[PDB]
């Protein structure tokens, strides 16, 4: 493998998806250099089932990067075993989740004085989500199911926007496509 | 998106250069370039604020909405060049260019 | 230690085509795209288009949509551009640059700019 994994094109993107409609980018057939993620702003870096200092020596059959924007106080919901209106209605991780969660404060880019209404979350649904399920329907709840974040630079930290990237590590009885150097 | 720069033509003094867009341009999609005589352009500012590697601290950019600027806190003999503004919020455009003299 | 090395000046007749090369080194070729910008005498910078070194995807400026073709060769880590049916108004210096404004793998916009530039290739039409 001569190609390098396009982490740069995931983390340094101008635009992130809404949490109700989280975006998945597939990483494959590449060399996974994780030093940059350790090197940087990226205040939140929690790995489950794997050590962040050993990723340089591992091989995977696939790596999946799930990108979305949430509030600072909602960052704790992006973890296995957790519940809440993000964990239950927007983005659910499995209890046996294997992977790393990276998040940073994007107030400088996403917040607006008039209010940034581009980012939305789901508040109403008839049931909870299954692991890695996505629901982007707008059917009226027996309420309009989606509501804006309205991010502003005048908000305290808990209400400031955070950009979250979840790196899921797939390990199967199959030839690896992604290996560190 | 159309980018209009001013003044047409502007050592030790502070310099300010302006670039106004006909449409809103995101902080993330705007940059500034410098071109010396006989040389290719080089990147100075990206993300409307962050400095490119190798760029002196005297160079700083900022802005929002449709109004962005580039400031040089004191001009050096080598800072006399044509500066350009760029946006890639929609497609990719360059401004007319502003000369420091 | 990134460098971009372009071919020397060319002289063409009206209706002729010119192909300009740009050899890249000092970085992983397939991690960054290639952009082309030209500057006519007395004029500013005009964007011609962009190509991904990873998947061959292109994005051209409307002005050259039917005139310019861009290709890459990953075995020689070199970019190429061809501009067809040249006119006297196409006299300009054509520059290559390393593109970190759009991703090569996903095609999405990035927070960046054109950091590394070649010396420029002068094309004269007469
Ligand atoms: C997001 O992008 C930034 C900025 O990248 C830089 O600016 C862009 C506009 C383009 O011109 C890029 O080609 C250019 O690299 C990344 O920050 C950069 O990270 C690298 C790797 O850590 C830094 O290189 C190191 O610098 C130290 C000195 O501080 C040396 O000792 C090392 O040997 C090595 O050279 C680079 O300096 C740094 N750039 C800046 C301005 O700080 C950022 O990493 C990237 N984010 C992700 C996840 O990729």
């Amino acid at each position: 493998i001569t190609n390098l994994c396009p982490f740069d094109e995931v983390f340094n993107a101008t635009r992130f998806a809404s949490v109700y409609a989280w975006n998945r980018k597939r990483i494959s057939n590449c060399v996974a250099d994780y030093s940059v993620l350790y090197n940087l702003p990226f205040f939140t870096f929690k790995c489950y089932g794997v050590s962040p200092t050993k990723l340089n020596d591992l091989c995977f059959t696939n790596v999946y990067a799930d990108s979305f924007v949430i509030r600072g106080d909602e960052v704790r919901q992006i973890a296995p075993g957790q519940t809440g209106n993000i964990a239950d209605y927007n983005y659910k991780l499995p209890d046996d989740f294997t992977g790393c969660v990276i998040a940073w404060n994007s107030n400088k880019l996403d917040s607006k004085v008039s209010g940034n209404y581009n980012y939305l979350y789901r508040l109403f649904r008839k049931s909870n989500l299954k692991p890695f399920e996505r629901d982007i329907s707008t059917e009226i709840y027996q309420y309009f199911p989606l509501r804006s974040y309205s991010f502003r630079p005048t908000y305290g930290v808990g209400h400031q926007p955070y950009r979250v990237v979840v790196l899921s590590f797939e390990l199967l009885h199959a030839p690896a496509t992604v290996c560190g150097p | 998106i159309v980018l209009t720069q001013s003044p047409g033509t502007l050592p030790g003094e502070r310099a300010t250069l302006s670039c106004r867009a006909s449409q809103t341009v995101s902080s993330t999609s705007l940059a500034w370039y410098q071109q010396k005589p006989g040389q290719a352009p080089r990147l100075l500012i990206y993300g409307a604020s962050s400095r490119a590697t190798g760029i002196p601290d005297r160079f700083s950019g900022s802005g929002s909405g449709t109004d962005f600027t580039l400031t040089i806190s004191r001009l050096e003999p080598e800072d006399f060049a044509v500066y350009y503004c760029q946006q890639h919020d929609t497609s990719l455009t360059f401004g007319g260019g502003t000369k420091v003299e | 230690q990134v460098q971009l090395v372009q071919s020397g000046a060319e002289v063409k007749k009206p209706g002729a085509s010119v192909k300009v090369s740009c050899k890249a080194s000092g970085y992983p070729f397939t991690s960054y795209g290639i952009s082309w910008v030209r500057q006519a005498p007395g004029q500013g910078l005009e964007w011609m288009g962009w190509i991904s070194t990873y998947n061959g995807n292109t994005n051209y400026a409307q002005k050259f949509q039917g005139r310019v073709t861009m290709t890459t060769d990953t075995s020689t880590t070199t970019g190429y551009m061809e501009l067809r049916r040249l006119r006297s108004d196409d006299t300009a210096v054509y520059y290559c640059a390393r593109d970190y404004t759009r991703g090569a793998w996903f095609g999405e916009s990035l927070i960046g700019g054109f950091d590394n530039w070649g010396q420029g290739t002068l094309v004269t039409v007469s």
